[PDB]
């Protein structure tokens, strides 16, 4: 996967550096609370 | 040894070591013939 993947054609599923823009504004826009691992306790 | 928990064995084991593991957590894998974490 290269930053310019599809020339003509804009891709915002790239990674921004891993979690493409979208798949991180679809986590966003749900409410999750899940514990930190590590930290829940 | 708290990479997602804290669990009382030996870890940190050769990095590259679990193609396929028993899967103790997310990551770590538990190798064992201990060596958990990989």
């Amino acid at each position: 996967i290269i930053p310019g993947f599809g020339g003509d054609f804009n891709l915002t599923l790239l990674e921004p550096v891993a979690r493409s823009a979208i798949e991180d504004l679809l986590f966003d826009k749900v409410t999750i609370a899940d514990p930190g691992y590590m930290q829940g306790y | 040894g708290c990479v997602l928990g804290l669990v009382n064995s030996s870890l940190f084991v050769e990095d590259c070591k679990l193609p396929l593991g028993q899967s103790l957590c997310a990551l770590p894998d538990t190798p064992s013939t201990m060596r958990l974490a990989s």
